[PDB]
């Protein structure tokens, strides 16, 4: 738009997902010069929604492809492409360089942010309209990190969550406050969370509320609820026995909502959740062990009660078929009465599990909601694991 | 690979007189010639390098020269201790290629 | 913009550099339908920032890579793509023909300069918005050159540094002062520099420096100050004792600022330098006698001083990785109260060192400088030789 | 622009020539998806210029390149892609589909003419604004052929030279006179000329030349100045001892305006001249039997003398390498005081002579003048033949 975003709606009522993209990525890829990635999202701006994701720079049949299961190289570089293509060498549009990322349009120009470095002197750089406008250095020194989706903006405020620290301790999370490009405060964590990872951020109604990943004990998320109005937040666990992290424990009858839920730890994957009491849904794996299926279940005011159980679901991913991260956009341009959620999965290809082919991999599957109660299919990324060989 | 030829195998030159170094590559090397000093029983020190630069600390008296497949290296005012085994090494393709070495003698 | 552009700003204090921009090229290439390139370097329209490059031709891959050792031949063709992504035979912009170049934006619409010919026999066409304007001829006719960066714009007048003559001689050097592709004057080398080659241009504060390379004896660098207001320029070498060109003998306590300094003749590597006094960065190959390494020293004082070494550093590519050419450009549109100061390194791959392969190529890294202190990390091209075999 | 276009200025200086675009098509096309074409040639749009070709429809790799000797067929479609660029099968533009077309701009829109067929039931369609707007059908049902070069307009209108008929007799060729894409008049062959093919136009001062072929008994070309604006044309020969046909006699001491240059009949090659009095330039290959060399010889009054000599001349295509069809093309939209003039040299490589390989293609060189008297390169198509094997 000319002029800055203000999250004015509200979500809409969530009563079935439908699908939204699906890039097909590996399946193409057999064949095209189709770009190694991982740890996707998706942004809209307030023109078009594109996918975003981190390239590990190397088709998947090229042969530097052997050996993306690291995570952070100088490879990496945050890519972007149209919606429901794939990530391939001759259209993705390089946004800055590094293996973290977070990218949001603040409704005049995007931002798109990069950490890159050695695990002990890392440091991000804040670009704004294409340019590189600012740059944070590591303050604890072991691995500074941000989101892996985007980051929401009202007014020119775009509140981000950056963890520099142990994924195995206590990390240093800390709320930072971008206005176009420029850092306007910034903020240690606060609230009863024990550690933050991979925030998914969704916006509603002047307020942003982000749903992470505890690596050290939880197994039930932290939730920051972050007021971009005031710059402030509070960290707490979702109180539902329906536990959404991966690994954990089976879910209990009650659950926790100021401390983490025991059971897995020094691990999870990256997850989201809409909170909006009757209204809210959360995401899943379906395996307590691994990375494959993935659902979506309704369970009323799960932020709030020790004892929330389902009452409707969807499956997205069978448990027969390999998932991985997820995370929340919407469409803040998309004419309406109220905010369309939206999520997208992540579909991880390659090794460890299928260590026949030396390349790890992913494409992506995206839902946004309908109200009506619509049927449901299950979206496989697709490839065979044999034809690589 | 390069191949340095180093003809003739002995000098001698006697003390304070000028000698001179022949070495010749087998195709235009660009001037990439290196040339060490291997004192009797001791390692080799790097003279000169690019055919006529001298590292840190190799007294002006050494004077690399040459082009093409024909380089040498002269040294003047010819010491009683500049007795050694001179060698090129070439350094413009792998693999790095030496040469038979030449004794210099002191009449 | 709509409007021919004025050097108002000065640079701001480089503390650190922070990576703008990595292609990737040979990495990806091994795969995808990337060209073979050498000599890039990057400029910037008031819209948007590419990479540049002189191509050869031919895909890395295609067997007519072969043989890319050779700087000119009639399939030289200069070309520019987007920021951060391969010279993909699909999204190259062939940009004029010829075997030399520089290109810049005056403000308006952009200058390219492509010279192209038989050694003794050469011509110059400067093309002023994707049209042929004007065209020089060979004065010296032993092969006639020009930067292999980009020029910079004041009012209209770019100043651009082209040699014809000797490069083992004394050569016959002229700065030539266009405005929207005419010739305003050209003026024969002055000052006590003894030979022009390959000029790295950044402008501030309306002038234009020049940082380049003597063949015949350099080992320290020529630098050009050009006054683009009236026409006017002198020559100097810089005066520190750390010695920027390669090969080069080892770095002496006390430089040279008004000749060369005597150690490796008859060689170079084209370069930059950022001569600001106390804010003075050199740029190096770390190797005396290779291109392999870059590093980024600050040596105040340096183009003034016979005595200046080095108070901070940063490593750009480490000595076990190779670089090549490198050379500034600046956003000179880029929103700030100051210009921000950038540079770029070409990384070469292939012959001569690497004759494994018949084929020469590189990719690119560039940094712009950040005033915060930020960690470093080293750059590397990443492809393996043997891959291609 | 936003208004039609009116040729008031006249050509300048043709002093020497200097490259305008190398495509490298073949070269590159060893490994990329170039598209096999032959009949190319050049037009601008008042915003850009673009390298046209008639498309064979296959890559030259891709096993359906075998047997491209064939002039017509189903599959050939004219299609455009950018200046310097290989016609990429992810990048050419598809204009209209047939075996024989011209396209030109007119100002506003553009104009494209593709004509399809059966050698006896032959159908021009005539599109304008990239809609079909016309259609006409064969007069004399024996291959209805037209330019393989852009048309001139004036005013709105473009006339557009037709051949239907025998290429061994008599045919009978007509002017078209098209403004927006509707027929405004069309006229019969009138003049002294015996035979109209291929011709090639430039229009300057409010009337447009054609040199064409005379493929019957002509080994001096039949030219046809047209006025635009009174919709009348006539037609002889050149004049000129220096016979620019291949094949062709050797050049007489005097030559012949009225009738064709009796010697070898039934053949030709495509080509054009740029006909102004003293400032006359002729091109020819060099071979007299064979489409090897190019050449641009400065033939004063030309046209109208039956002795005219050359007097300056230049190199493009060595004899030693292959050329083929060549013809004009000017920017009428390009800043000047006058009209810079342009020519293409298409470059035959494959079927019949490199019959090694079963597919016939060929990329393109195009100069345009200089008032300099520049240096001369000679630019070779480039690729080996035995790559391909
Ligand atoms: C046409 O399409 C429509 C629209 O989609 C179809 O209707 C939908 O059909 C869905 C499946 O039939 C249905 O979903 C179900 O909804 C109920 C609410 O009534 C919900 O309970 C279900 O969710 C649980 O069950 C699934 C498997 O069935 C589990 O994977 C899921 O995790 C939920 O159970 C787990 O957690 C619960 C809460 O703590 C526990 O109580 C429970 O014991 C269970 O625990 C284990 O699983 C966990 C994960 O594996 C693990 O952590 C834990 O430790 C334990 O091991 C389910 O989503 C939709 O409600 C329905 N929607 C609509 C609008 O109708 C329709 O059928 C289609 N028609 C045809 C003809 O095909
Ligand atoms: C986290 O990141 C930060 C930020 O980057 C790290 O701090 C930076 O760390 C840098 C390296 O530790 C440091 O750079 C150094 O700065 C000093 C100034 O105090 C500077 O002297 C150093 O530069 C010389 O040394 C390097 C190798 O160390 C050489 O390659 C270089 O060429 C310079 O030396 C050569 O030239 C000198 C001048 O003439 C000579 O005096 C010297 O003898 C030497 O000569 C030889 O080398 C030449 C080239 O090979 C050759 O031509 C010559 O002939 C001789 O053979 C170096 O840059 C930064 O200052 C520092 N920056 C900041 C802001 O702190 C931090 O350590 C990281 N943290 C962790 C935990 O990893
Ligand atoms: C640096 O670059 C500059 C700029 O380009 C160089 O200067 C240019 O150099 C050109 C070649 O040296 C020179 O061209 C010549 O100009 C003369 C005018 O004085 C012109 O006559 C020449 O053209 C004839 O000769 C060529 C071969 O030399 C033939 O291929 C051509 O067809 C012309 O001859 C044929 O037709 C004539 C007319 O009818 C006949 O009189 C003649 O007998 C001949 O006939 C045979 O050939 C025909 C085709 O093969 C065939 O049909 C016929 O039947 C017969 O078999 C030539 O173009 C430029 O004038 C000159 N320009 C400038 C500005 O100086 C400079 O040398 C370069 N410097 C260096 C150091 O390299
Ligand atoms: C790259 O891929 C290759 C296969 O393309 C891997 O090769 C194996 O590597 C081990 C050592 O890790 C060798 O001993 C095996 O014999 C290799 N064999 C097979 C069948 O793959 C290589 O390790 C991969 N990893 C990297 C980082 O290059
Ligand atoms: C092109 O590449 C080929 C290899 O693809 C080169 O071939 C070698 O060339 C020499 C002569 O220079 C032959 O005697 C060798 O037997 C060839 N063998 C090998 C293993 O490469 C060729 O020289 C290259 N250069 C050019 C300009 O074509
Ligand atoms: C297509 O290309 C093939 C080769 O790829 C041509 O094959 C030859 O065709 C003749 C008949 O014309 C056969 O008898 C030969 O034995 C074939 N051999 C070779 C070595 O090419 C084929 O003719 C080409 N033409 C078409 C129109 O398909
Ligand atoms: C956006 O919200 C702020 C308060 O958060 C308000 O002052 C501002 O004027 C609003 N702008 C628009 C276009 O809603
Ligand atoms: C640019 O600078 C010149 C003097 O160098 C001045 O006369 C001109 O008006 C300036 N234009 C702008 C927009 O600054
Ligand atoms: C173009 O030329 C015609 C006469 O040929 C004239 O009447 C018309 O107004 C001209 N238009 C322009 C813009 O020159
Ligand atoms: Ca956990
Ligand atoms: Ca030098
Ligand atoms: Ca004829």
């Amino acid at each position: 738009i000319r002029e800055f975003n203000n999250l004015t709606k509200g979500l809409c009522t969530i009563n079935s997902w439908h699908i939204y993209g699906k890039d097909n990525a590996v399946r193409i890829g057999e064949d095209s010069d189709v770009l190694v990635t991982r740890e996707p999202y998706v942004s809209c701006d307030p023109d078009e929604c594109r996918f975003y994701a981190l390239s590990q720079g190397t088709t998947i049949r090229g042969k530097h492809s052997n050996g993306t299961i690291h995570d952070r190289s100088q490879y990496r570089d945050l890519i972007s492409w149209p919606l429901s293509s794939p990530p391939t060498v001759y259209n993705s549009r390089v946004e800055c360089i590094g293996w973290s990322s977070t990218s949001c349009h603040d409704g005049r120009a995007r931002m798109s942010i990069c950490i890159s470095g050695p695990n002990n002197n890392a440091s991000a750089v804040i670009w704004y309209n294409r340019r590189p406008v600012t740059e944070i250095n590591t303050w604890a020194r072991n691995i500074l990190r941000t989101q892996e989706s985007e980051c929401v903006c009202q007014n020119g405020v775009c509140p981000v969550v950056f963890t520099d620290g142990s994924a195995t301790g206590p990390a240093e999370t800390r709320i930072y406050y971008f206005k176009e490009g420029k850092i306007l405060k910034w903020e240690p964590l606060t609230g009863t969370a024990k550690h933050i990872e991979e925030c998914s951020c969704y916006g509603e109604q002047a307020g942003v509320t982000c749903t992470c990943r505890d690596n050290w004990q939880g197994s039930n998320r932290p939730v920051i609820q972050i007021d971009p109005v005031a710059m402030t937040h509070t960290s707490q666990y979702i109180c539902s026995p329906v536990l959404t992290d991966n690994p954990r424990p089976n879910d209990p009858t009650v659950g926790k909502c100021n401390d983490p839920y025991p059971g897995n730890n020094n691990n999870g994957v990256k997850g989201f959740s809409y909170l909006d009491g009757g209204n809210t849904w959360l995401g899943r794996t379906i395996s307590i062990a691994s990375r494959s299926g993935y659902e979506m279940l309704k369970v009323p005011n799960a932020l709030t009660d020790d004892r929330s159980k389902p009452t409707q679901g969807q499956t997205i991913v069978l448990n027969t078929d390999w998932s991985g991260y997820s995370g929340s956009f919407m469409d803040y341009w998309a004419e309406g009465e109220c905010y369309r959620a939206c999520f997208y999965v992540e579909l991880i290809r390659g090794r460890p599990k299928e260590d026949k082919v030396w390349w790890t991999s992913n494409s992506i599957v995206s839902m946004c909601s309908s109200t009506e109660f619509l049927g449901q299919w299950n979206w496989p990324d697709g490839a065979k694991i044999e034809y690589f060989l | 690979d390069i191949v340095m030829t180093q003809s003739p195998k002995f000098m001698s030159t006697s003390v304070g007189d000028r000698v001179t170094i022949t070495c010749k590559a087998s195709q235009d090397v660009s001037t990439a010639v290196v040339w060490y000093q291997q004192k009797p029983g001791q390692s080799p020190k790097l003279l000169i390098y690019w055919a006529s630069t001298r590292h840190i600390g190799v007294p002006d008296r050494f004077a690399g020269s040459g082009s093409g497949t024909d380089y040498t290296l002269t040294i003047s005012s010819v010491q009683a201790e500049d007795l050694a085994l001179y060698y090129c090494q070439q350094h413009y393709s792998p693999p790095w290629t030496f040469g038979g070495g030449t004794k210099l003698e002191i009449k």
